[PDB]
RNA sequence: GAGCUAGCCCUGGCCAGGGUGAAGCUGGGGUGAGACCCAGUGGAGGCCCGAACCGGUGGGGGAUGCAAACCCCUCGGAUGA
RNA sequence: GAAUGCCGGCAUGAGUAACGAUAAAGAGGGUGAGAAUCCCUCUCGCCGUAAGCCCAAGGGUUCCUACGCAAUGGUCGUCAGCGUAGGGUUAGGCGGGACCUAAGGUGAAGCCGAAAGGCGUAGCCGAAGGGCAGCCGGUUAAUAUUCCGGCCCUUCCCGCAGGUGCGAUGGGGGGACGCUCUAGGCUAGGGGGACCGGAGCCAUGGACGAGCCCGGCCAGAAGCGCAGGGUGGGAGGUAGGCAAAUCCGCCUCCCAACAAGCUCUGCGUGGUGGGGAAGCCCGGGUGACAACCCCCCGAAGCCAGGGAGCCAAGAAAAGCCUCUAAGCACAACCUGCGGGAACCCGUACCGCAAACCGACACAGGUGGGCGGGUGCAAGAGCACUCAGGCGCGCGGGAGAACCCUCGCCAAGGAACUCUGCAAGUUGGCCCCGUAACUUCGGGAGAAGGGGUGCUCCCUGGGGUGAUGAGCCCCGGGGAGCCGCAGUGAACAGGCUCUGGCGACUGUUUACCAAAAACACAGCUCUCUGCGAACUCGUAAGAGGAGGUAUAGGGAGCGACGCUUGCCCGGUGCCGGAAGGUCAAGGGGAGGGGUGCAAGCCCCGAACCGAAGCCCCGGUGAACGGCGGCCGUAACUAUAACGGUCCUAAGGUAGCGAAAUUCCUUGUCGGGUAAGUUCCGACCUGCACGAAAAGCGUAACGACCGGAGCGCUGUCUCGGCGAGGGACCCGGUGAAAUUGAACUGGCCGUGAAGAUGCGGCCUACCCGUGGCAGGACGAAAAGACCCCGUGGAGCUUUACUGCAGCC
RNA sequence: CGAUGUCGGCUCGUCGCAUCCUGGGGCUGAAGAAGGUCCCAAGGGUUGGGCUGUUCGCCCAUUAAAGCGGCACGCGAGCUG
RNA sequence: UGGGAGAGGGUGGUGGAAUUCCCGGAGUAGCGGUGAAAUGCGCAGAUACCGGGAGGAACGCCGAUGGCGAAGGCAGCCACCUGGUCCACCCGUGACGCUGAGGCGCGAAAGCGUGGGGAGCAAACCGGAUUAGAUACCCGGGUAGUCCACGCCCUAAACG
RNA sequence: CCGAGGGUAGGGCCCGUGACUGGGGCGAAGUCGUAACAAGGUAGCUGUACCGGAAGGUGCGGCUGGAU
């Protein structure tokens, strides 16, 4: 339920903020937070390799449990739903009857005080994890391992999900959040439900300052630069692209496909995304 | 206005000093050259 | 060679005083219940006026200079990108 | 003898400019060979959120003292940050180290690279962050939380006593954290006292006073008192915290739970120890047995790890505590007490500056803390002042032009000019009042006005205290008084109307452009299924991201509103198992050389044979493009209509003489006495047009047009006045430039613009203040222009390669 | 071309006369008054404003008249820009 | 009080037919379309046929001249929540009624905003015919939209 | 003190007028097509939406004031 502001500054006209109404605990679990090392887009050469990064708010990384087959058959209680600034989804604090505490990413509908569990025998309730084979066909699922024991890889951003569509031998067929149909191995784990905080897409950042807070430095259009900078640089006055529109490094940026041709995972992609 | 020399003893020693020169092929050549030329100082003096 | 300058990283510091008065909250009214209205409270903001601080708009001076970019009057920002 | 030659020397300009902020000086007395310049006294002025004081960097003896003045000091010099000499910096507690980690750096393991080397978990290094024990005073010519005095504390070693399952680099807790706003109680700091202490003072008309002037504190262990922070206790279960665990986590139960208790800080008190003014007298002595008290204001600092709210969600590690593991339990650890032990480095001085960075004793630059009083609504603003610190290291005269900075002006009031450029006007606060339009916030300080001092009288609430007095902060009512004038000085918006562009706050060509440029939220296209795409790297490895399609890369457009039409023939990109072409390779019809021959060797057609290209489709918020001629209506004109050629398709809505219109000052209307600009229209748009977006848009703008009001020295049109210069005298003394010069006007001549040639005219010799017509004046081997088979940046369907990708 | 600064303005003038005005004339299709045209004449004079960077030009209000041209399209070691 | 019929409304669930698309098989020279054609599609293997998958929308027969609602309007089946309405008994209240300016709510389709969805259909648009023309009618394509959620719009031959 | 009114500044309503622009009414014999009235040669009308020289066309839903 994104929140609006009254136009009492120019920027407050359009700024919207998340409602945070689902959050129940407002400082993180000290036993689970590390320092997130800001990079600014710089690699171990010191070189910028991702332009326009840097200068955003300080953050602590919350260690998230993406395996869950860690603790088969051990139920846990949902103690808190918390804000996590390293991801779009919210996160849920789990108190295992073990005494062990862990963060998962919070699916839609998950409630404080309910219990979740993981394993081949788990009920088909929101927040449980099962190998893909034991989830009935048609189930909307999230936090999906791409390969067994390798960690939840797909459908982790706010509001997203994959849907189980069918089986074929050792493999399950998923409609990924992009619309691609892919075979994923059945021993891969996934969590029942869709990721929460689905209102996330409808936030209007509102002003230039807001992007700075997120660590996003301003983008410069190639058309604004000079020929030594960019294929679109130069020209007296304004200028159309005057060549097929290109990236700063010369390659074409309207249409030019880029996935590697002979990639082994092609045998497992059934149908490319659409829209 | 603000000029270009803003001295700094730590900076000086860490940038041009004996140990920074020895660590690197080009730095060791500098020392070899300034010795061959007979320089009284192989390295910029800084107080510490 | 980044002790100038540009960007980023870590860790610290600074921003007189005054003005405006968002949301919410409380109460009252209103209704089937509501939206909603009114008062109070509240203290939001790349909000307003203005020092420090950061700038450099117009003019005048300076032009073997006080200065290889300064000086005076004026002017922009000043809780924020 | 020339090379704007090289090195050096010395001239010219010239006793010229200048002598570095216009805060400012005068006199008396000393010293000395010599004094505007040194020392002392009195007077005057300047800073006073500093131009005072304390830290940090940087500097490195510049500090203090004696002795000096050749040079350095923009003059002088007896003086000095200068010369010579001697002296001076004292720490368990301050800062750094023998502690901790951050970015980063380095790097056993390991990975990679022709060599050099590049990476890399742990670990190590790395601080202005964490952690950790000293406060007040006195003393020196010069150091002081360092010496001394007083009162406090830390750790290490050893011993005694009491206690305890003791023991860690391992587990856990804690350390541990944002931004805005902010409560209570305090301290710092400050104001007043008719109270307390003090050398005195009575002036010039008055005052011997509840008179003036000065001062009225600082530190302190235990204990205690006020105010805060931190913190549940017990039991049972236990599979988690990579061994163990009585700890931590999770579950259950019981009790205490605005508490309390325990603990830890701050403030107050506190044994004790110190300080102590003006004035007078020679830094000192007195004051003085100094006194040391009451009231009020009051932090942004303290209690603190406090509270609330918000979203952009806010280091680490050690110290510390707890748990246990080897081990050891004759040990070990914990508490208390005693004795002993306690190292290395810095410490002088300058530090918004004459000692640092700017070649200079340079109007520039340099981070943190303190920064007093009064009044002006507030404040770090402004004026004047305290403490303190200065008068800026050339002076004396004069009182021209001219220049700079400044003040005023009759009548007019933008007539100035590219332009109200500049300068006026306006200006704070309180009150009344306020338009189109609007996205309902705004526009708005709209506009426009009224008030503002002082005195007396009456009085409302808030704070303190006590509920009163007193102090204190906001006020309100009545009546008066004075001046030209009451934010009486200083600081402090001119306003309106209407266009263009850009939504907006922001950013930019350091040092000629701040803008309409960039950015920007937002919109769209496109790539990317994760060992992602993309980027840097030979690689390893990184970034992306400890992210996962509501995500990340690339591109265009640029809030918002209403919209974004037609063309896929060409280029791009996407799709297409056929077909055509196609390299290495396969294949080997068929030849060839050589040998006696077996054989050895070479050429080699068909045919099989990828990507790419061809070919078939798709695709515009991909690159791009969106016609011509002729005819036609019952006045004329003009063509809704038609004919025909062409194209892949022939520009739609909206806009239009425009940031675009050549002809052009188009034409008409508005404003003006008059309008090449402006605004509104028309549409034959040289040459608008829909995300290189089209048309609008409230608000915003040191952007660029046009108009009006206000007011003015902008101007008619100038005048006077001020100070700093210019000028004269004393001191110190440059510069570019310069073939040599004994260097006039005209009209001619001359390489075509003559002081220098011809003819004539004019003219005694040398300066000083001024002005700029000439010396094709100076400066810069023209930057425009061309030339050189000169150079460099940039482009592409120029050539030829290479990375990369296939 | 080892540099002769370039439009317009402002300031300051000076010169030529093919004369705009004023003075003297002849002719007139000159009644007067007012003009036309030519001759002599350079002593003096030759306005303020709106538009545009403009020179020029057009317009407003006047005037005896609102002359034209040269001086490196006079004049940037005089200013503007 | 006791009963009744009903596509009355809202939420969630769920079932079969058909179309389209995709994959596999089999199979070959046309299919499609019309008044007739052409564009289109098809040897790069279409159409017709079989099996498999995905997705959206609408609910055949029953069905009616029927039923329900105030109107707009409402139709597979199931469950929940909910409205009106009729009948019987003659038990309760004792005129508590009628209408209704304003007000408030509802209000087919189209259209609008923000997400989503998108099979079929189809304004615009393109192409093929027709025609003097054909910015139409007919044919092949085809985008909004048609569908869901929330918020707007408030119109009608909203008619008996 | 009040006070006719004069001045300054800013609003509200009304009238007249304005380059140019929008449709409307009317006008003996203009140009284009033929939308409606018959099934008007595509039944018509309808709210809306989009498009087109023009009447109109078409989509969606509605009406019979439709024919056979
Ligand atoms: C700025 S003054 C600064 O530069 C000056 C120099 N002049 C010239 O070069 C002239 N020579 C002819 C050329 C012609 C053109 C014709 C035109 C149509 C382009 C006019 C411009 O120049 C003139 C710059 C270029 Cl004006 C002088 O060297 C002066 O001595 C110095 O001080
Ligand atoms: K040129
Ligand atoms: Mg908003
Ligand atoms: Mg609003
Ligand atoms: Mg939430
Ligand atoms: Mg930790
Ligand atoms: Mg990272
Ligand atoms: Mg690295
Ligand atoms: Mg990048
Ligand atoms: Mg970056
Ligand atoms: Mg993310
Ligand atoms: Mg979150
Ligand atoms: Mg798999
Ligand atoms: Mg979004
Ligand atoms: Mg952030
Ligand atoms: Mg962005
Ligand atoms: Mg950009
Ligand atoms: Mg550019
Ligand atoms: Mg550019
Ligand atoms: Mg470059
Ligand atoms: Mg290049
Ligand atoms: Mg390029
Ligand atoms: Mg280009
Ligand atoms: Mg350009
Ligand atoms: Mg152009
Ligand atoms: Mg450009
Ligand atoms: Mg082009
Ligand atoms: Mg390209
Ligand atoms: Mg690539
Ligand atoms: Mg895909
Ligand atoms: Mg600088
Ligand atoms: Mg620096
Ligand atoms: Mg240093
Ligand atoms: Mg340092
Ligand atoms: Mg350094
Ligand atoms: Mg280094
Ligand atoms: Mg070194
Ligand atoms: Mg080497
Ligand atoms: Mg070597
Ligand atoms: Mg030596
Ligand atoms: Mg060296
Ligand atoms: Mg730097
Ligand atoms: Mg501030
Ligand atoms: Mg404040
Ligand atoms: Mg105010
Ligand atoms: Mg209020
Ligand atoms: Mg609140
Ligand atoms: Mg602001
Ligand atoms: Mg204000
Ligand atoms: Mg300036
Ligand atoms: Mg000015
Ligand atoms: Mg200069
Ligand atoms: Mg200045
Ligand atoms: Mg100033
Ligand atoms: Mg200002
Ligand atoms: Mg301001
Ligand atoms: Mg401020
Ligand atoms: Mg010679
Ligand atoms: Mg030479
Ligand atoms: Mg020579
Ligand atoms: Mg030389
Ligand atoms: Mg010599
Ligand atoms: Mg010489
Ligand atoms: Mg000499
Ligand atoms: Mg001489
Ligand atoms: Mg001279
Ligand atoms: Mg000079
Ligand atoms: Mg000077
Ligand atoms: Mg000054
Ligand atoms: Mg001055
Ligand atoms: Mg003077
Ligand atoms: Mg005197
Ligand atoms: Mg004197
Ligand atoms: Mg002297
Ligand atoms: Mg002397
Ligand atoms: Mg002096
Ligand atoms: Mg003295
Ligand atoms: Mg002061
Ligand atoms: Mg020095
Ligand atoms: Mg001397
Ligand atoms: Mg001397
Ligand atoms: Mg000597
Ligand atoms: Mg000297
Ligand atoms: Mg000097
Ligand atoms: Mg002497
Ligand atoms: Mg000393
Ligand atoms: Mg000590
Ligand atoms: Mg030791
Ligand atoms: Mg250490
Ligand atoms: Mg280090
Ligand atoms: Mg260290
Ligand atoms: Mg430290
Ligand atoms: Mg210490
Ligand atoms: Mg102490
Ligand atoms: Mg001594
Ligand atoms: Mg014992
Ligand atoms: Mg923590
Ligand atoms: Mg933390
Ligand atoms: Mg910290
Ligand atoms: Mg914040
Ligand atoms: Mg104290
Ligand atoms: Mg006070
Ligand atoms: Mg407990
Ligand atoms: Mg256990
Ligand atoms: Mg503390
Ligand atoms: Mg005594
Ligand atoms: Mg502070
Ligand atoms: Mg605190
Ligand atoms: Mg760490
Ligand atoms: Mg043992
Ligand atoms: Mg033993
Ligand atoms: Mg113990
Ligand atoms: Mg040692
Ligand atoms: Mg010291
Ligand atoms: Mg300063
Ligand atoms: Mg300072
Ligand atoms: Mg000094
Ligand atoms: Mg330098
Ligand atoms: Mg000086
Ligand atoms: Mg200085
Ligand atoms: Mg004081
Ligand atoms: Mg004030
Ligand atoms: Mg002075
Ligand atoms: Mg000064
Ligand atoms: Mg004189
Ligand atoms: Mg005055
Ligand atoms: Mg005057
Ligand atoms: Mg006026
Ligand atoms: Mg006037
Ligand atoms: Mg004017
Ligand atoms: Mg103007
Ligand atoms: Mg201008
Ligand atoms: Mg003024
Ligand atoms: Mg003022
Ligand atoms: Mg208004
Ligand atoms: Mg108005
Ligand atoms: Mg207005
Ligand atoms: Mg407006
Ligand atoms: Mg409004
Ligand atoms: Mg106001
Ligand atoms: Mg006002
Ligand atoms: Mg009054
Ligand atoms: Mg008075
Ligand atoms: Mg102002
Ligand atoms: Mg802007
Ligand atoms: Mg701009
Ligand atoms: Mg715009
Ligand atoms: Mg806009
Ligand atoms: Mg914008
Ligand atoms: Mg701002
Ligand atoms: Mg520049
Ligand atoms: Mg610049
Ligand atoms: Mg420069
Ligand atoms: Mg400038
Ligand atoms: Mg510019
Ligand atoms: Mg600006
Ligand atoms: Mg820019
Ligand atoms: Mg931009
Ligand atoms: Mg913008
Ligand atoms: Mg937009
Ligand atoms: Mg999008
Ligand atoms: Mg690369
Ligand atoms: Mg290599
Ligand atoms: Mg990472
Ligand atoms: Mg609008
Ligand atoms: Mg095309
Ligand atoms: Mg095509
Ligand atoms: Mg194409
Ligand atoms: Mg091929
Ligand atoms: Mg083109
Ligand atoms: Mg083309
Ligand atoms: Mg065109
Ligand atoms: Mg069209
Ligand atoms: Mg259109
Ligand atoms: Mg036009
Ligand atoms: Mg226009
Ligand atoms: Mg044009
Ligand atoms: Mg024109
Ligand atoms: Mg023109
Ligand atoms: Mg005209
Ligand atoms: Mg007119
Ligand atoms: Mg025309
Ligand atoms: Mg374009
Ligand atoms: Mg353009
Ligand atoms: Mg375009
Ligand atoms: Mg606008
Ligand atoms: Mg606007
Ligand atoms: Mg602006
Ligand atoms: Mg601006
Ligand atoms: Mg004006
Ligand atoms: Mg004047
Ligand atoms: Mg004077
Ligand atoms: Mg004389
Ligand atoms: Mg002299
Ligand atoms: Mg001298
Ligand atoms: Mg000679
Ligand atoms: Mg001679
Ligand atoms: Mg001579
Ligand atoms: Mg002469
Ligand atoms: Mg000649
Ligand atoms: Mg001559
Ligand atoms: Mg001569
Ligand atoms: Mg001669
Ligand atoms: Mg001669
Ligand atoms: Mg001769
Ligand atoms: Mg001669
Ligand atoms: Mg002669
Ligand atoms: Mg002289
Ligand atoms: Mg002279
Ligand atoms: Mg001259
Ligand atoms: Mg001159
Ligand atoms: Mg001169
Ligand atoms: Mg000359
Ligand atoms: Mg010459
Ligand atoms: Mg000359
Ligand atoms: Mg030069
Ligand atoms: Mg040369
Ligand atoms: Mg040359
Ligand atoms: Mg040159
Ligand atoms: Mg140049
Ligand atoms: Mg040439
Ligand atoms: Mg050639
Ligand atoms: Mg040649
Ligand atoms: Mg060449
Ligand atoms: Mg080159
Ligand atoms: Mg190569
Ligand atoms: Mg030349
Ligand atoms: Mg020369
Ligand atoms: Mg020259
Ligand atoms: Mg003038
Ligand atoms: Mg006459
Ligand atoms: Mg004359
Ligand atoms: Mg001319
Ligand atoms: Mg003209
Ligand atoms: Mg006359
Ligand atoms: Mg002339
Ligand atoms: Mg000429
Ligand atoms: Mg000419
Ligand atoms: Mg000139
Ligand atoms: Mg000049
Ligand atoms: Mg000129
Ligand atoms: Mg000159
Ligand atoms: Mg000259
Ligand atoms: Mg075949
Ligand atoms: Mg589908
Ligand atoms: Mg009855
Ligand atoms: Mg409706
Ligand atoms: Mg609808
Ligand atoms: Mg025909
Ligand atoms: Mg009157
Ligand atoms: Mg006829
Ligand atoms: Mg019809
Ligand atoms: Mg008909
Ligand atoms: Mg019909
Ligand atoms: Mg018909
Ligand atoms: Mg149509």
């Amino acid at each position: 339920a994104v929140k609006k502001f009254k136009p009492y500054t120019p920027s407050r006209r359009f700024m919207t903020v998340a409602d945070f109404s689902e959050i129940t605990k407002t400082e993180p679990e000290k036993s689970l937070v590390k320092p997130l090392k800001k990079t600014g887009g710089r690699n171990n050469q010191g070189r910028i390799t991702v332009r326009f990064r840097g200068g955003g708010h300080k953050r602590l990384y919350r260690i998230i449990d993406f395996k869950r087959w860690d603790k088969v058959g051990i139920p846990a209680k949902v103690a808190a739903i918390e804000y996590d600034p390293n991801r779009s989804a919210r996160i849920a604090l789990l108190h295992y009857v073990d005494g062990e505490k862990r963060y998962i990413i919070a699916p839609d509908g998950l409630q404080v005080g309910q219990q979740v569990v993981a394993g081949p025998d788990a009920p088909i309730q929101v927040g449980n994890a099962l190998p893909l084979r034991f989830i009935p066909v048609g189930t909307v699922v999230h936090a999906v391992e791409l390969e067994p024991k390798k960690g939840a890889k797909l459908a982790r951003a706010a509001g997203t999900s994959a849907q189980i569509q069918g089986r074929e031998g050792d493999y399950v067929i998923l409609r990924l959040p992009s619309g691609e149909l892919r075979k994923v191995h059945g021993e891969c784990y996934a969590t029942v439900g869709a990721v929460g905080n689905a209102d996330h897409k409808n936030i209007v950042l509102g002003k230039a300052g807001r992007s700075r807070w997120l660590g996003r430095r301003p983008h410069v259009r190639g058309a604004a630069m000079n020929p030594v900078d960019h294929p679109h640089g130069g020209g007296e006055g304004r200028a159309p692209r005057g060549r097929p529109p290109a990236s700063p490094w010369g390659w074409q940026t309207k249409g030019l496909k880029t996935r590697k041709r002979r990639k082994p995972s092609s045998r497992f992609i059934i149908a490319r995304r659409k829209k | 206005m603000k000029r270009t020399w803003q001295p700094n003893r730590r900076k000086r020693a860490k940038t041009h000093g004996f140990r920074a020169r020895m660590r690197t092929p080009g730095g060791r050549k500098v020392l070899k050259r300034r010795r061959q030329k007979g320089r009284w100082r192989l390295t910029p003096a800084v107080r510490k």
